[PDB]
């Protein structure tokens, strides 16, 4: 089946720029795979931030952008804040049927 | 804003059915689809189903293309989950999912979860 | 037998209004239901904000406000503040006993 | 406030009966009424009973019915459950609920939860 | 055998008076069960504060103090702060060996 | 402070005998007492055990009475208890507890537990 | 940083075979050293094994040296670990862990930890 | 088997000095073991301090240093901040594996 991967955490400071990146085991992360990142904190509560690789939810800042990096999706996060630690989950779109990493878990210190 | 509108939490045994609901708050059923993700603790979230209100597109996979089963409904606008044969592996939280994907703007805004427990 | 359903999550903003709603799988929610509305908070504390579809708990403030509306009941917070953030649970009288709904978490940011 | 007081824990074992307590520091008895509510985690809380102190009128369900009893005491005044025939599916905390519901204004206060462990 | 019991939950504000029973199933706690009070506080740090009914722990302020009452011990606390918010325990001595109540939860709001 | 203290943790597996340690940071072993209190999750905190260094006094109880012994030690200075035939059921935090009840002022300090696991 | 880098999670079955990895972003494979320590919860940490790229040297013990088994690759760079006839027991959350120990300064960056689920 | 032995909790102020051990089960730990020093904090997060005994992660501060005592290996922190409450596991090299003491739990209060 499709595995999506990951990175399990990432630690950043304020002010400062992070990447997460979301691989496909069946070959190049794809625009056909609208790639899709949600935030999650605290107490099982998730928010979608972009869907179809680039596309922000009304009201995510622009400091949040995806895009396709090689064969991976991307997501980076401009001059972090302390609010802006999460667990990070990416979703892959296979032809009628998403599947999920395992989220990466950002740190931001402090 | 938009949001997604499901059900706190839903009791049932082994053997049973359940249903649970995916409601839109301010959209159009006709354009846009839906998702339903199951998170189990340490599990993460594993991808269910999906759906399409007029002829139809529900699409599961091989060990859902069993008991678990999606749907719509119109007047009111809603969206189905069915869970036949209830296990008592079939407690989670059952994540939907909701807007857009037609080719405007915006963003799907993830329902609450509905906590299944099986049983007591 | 009788299943309370409300909803599983809302997401507000400070000095907005919220609202819960409550329904009855017997029918409507009726002031024979006498709608109970108690706040959750960590560490499993429980707090009966109001009783008998809108009457107030000594020094619950008048923002919170119970109704009902429809066929289901109401519980209306106006104003939120960040202490608002809390798990609201409704409760329904049929005849002699209770029946919970699974409550509403709300959240606050921030 | 006014305030409800039941005790912090109690363990059994399968097979023993127990009792639990609910106080009401402050009020009238003899007007009100009481409840019994079942929290296990991921159950939610699940609605036990009843109870009232002069002829009687203590109301389960047909699950409750046997096992699990609710009662009063009238010179210190204090609400009662017992579950005969403890479980290992009896573990929880049970919460008791307090006051008004005869027309005065308002609201119940609810008791801290008793943890019932069975066993070790 | 012994059962010691405590109520299960106190709410509080900060400048206000608490106080904490804790009975003997075996008859009155009296001054040869040394009424012990332990706060724990999360992630399983417990504290003794006071030991044999009324003797503090060194730099337990003076605003903690236990004694009997009636057939029973208490732990009063003068002043509560938002730093008193912890699981307050009871243990007493039966000629060799404590015996725990299931610890009072103190709520300060806030 | 003064300050008891003991091991982080240890892993046992079941039937073997396994050792947990009470130390003193600053004290007088000659004039005090110390228990054992298991703590599992949703058992509470459960009294164990006691010891005396000199001649003796180590006092359990009628389930404790068999695997479960406390003991000291001189040169060093240090409080046990065993755990002979471990059992899966044995798996938690045992808390050690120090100073005084001589006819002096102060309290104990408690440690900070072991975590037993048992097996992996 | 320098930092390490594994995968979120993975999701087997009983009797399968997986493989978990552990890339370094910005060092020298040719130097340095890896290691594999398992997280179960009340198990704490426990170490598993190790490994060099060249000739060879992946270290474990006489319960890991069966399934587990650990590896290197060049060209992209990174470290593995195997665990064949995977088992319910195999749960947990394995970190992998980085660099120096050649003679230089610094030090290893824990990974973040990868979650293995088995089975649903 | 080898064991290490670190205590399960202390408690500290800001601006006070506290010391961590670690003993090793086969005799004293030497500088062939490679004490190492892990600070964990709230989700799972494990961060290297020290390696090799006294050797610091580039950036952590002067205040955190690595020793041998006797025949042990100490982790001292020097003007302990409200920050460096975590949990410190100890690591010692037997050869070609890691062995993990329990964790240190470090109370800052606060
Ligand atoms: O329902 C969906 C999606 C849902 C989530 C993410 C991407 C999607 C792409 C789609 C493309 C075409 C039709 C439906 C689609
Ligand atoms: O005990 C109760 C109640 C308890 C909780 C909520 C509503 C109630 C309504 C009541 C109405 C009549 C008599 C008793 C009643
Ligand atoms: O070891 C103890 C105690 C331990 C905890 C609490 C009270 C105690 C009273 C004691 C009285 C006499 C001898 C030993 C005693
Ligand atoms: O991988 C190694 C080593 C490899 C060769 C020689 C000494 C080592 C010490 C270590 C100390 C801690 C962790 C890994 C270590």
């Amino acid at each position: 089946q499709a595995v999506v991967t990951q990175e399990s955490a990432l630690t950043t400071s304020p002010g400062e720029t992070v990447t997460l990146t979301c691989r496909s085991s069946t070959g190049a992360v794809t625009t056909s795979n609208y790639a899709n990142w949600v935030q999650e904190k605290p107490d099982h509560l998730f928010t979608g931030l972009i869907g179809g690789t680039n596309n922000r939810a009304p009201g995510v800042p622009a400091r949040f952008s995806g895009s396709l990096i090689g064969n991976k999706a991307a997501l980076t996060i401009t001059g972090a804040q302390t609010e802006d630690e999460a667990i990070y989950f990416c979703a892959l779109w296979y032809s009628n049927h998403l599947v999920f990493g395992g989220g990466t878990k950002l740190t931001v210190l402090e | 804003e938009v949001q997604l509108q499901q059900s706190g939490a839903e009791l049932v045994k082994p053997g049973a059915s359940v249903k649970l609901s995916c409601k839109a708050s301010g959209y159009t059923f006709t354009s846009y689809w839906m998702h339903w993700v199951k998170q189990r603790p340490g599990r993460g979230l594993e991808w269910i189903g999906r759906i399409d209100p007029n002829g139809g597109g529900t699409k599961y996979n091989e060990k859902f293309k069993s008991k678990a089963t999606l749907t719509v409904d119109k007047p009111s606008s809603t969206a189905y989950m069915q869970l036949s044969s209830l296990t008592s592996e079939d407690s989670a939280v059952y994540y939907c999912a909701r807007m857009w994907y037609y080719g405007t703007y915006y963003f799907d805004y993830w329902g609450q979860g509905t906590t299944l427990t099986v049983s007591s």
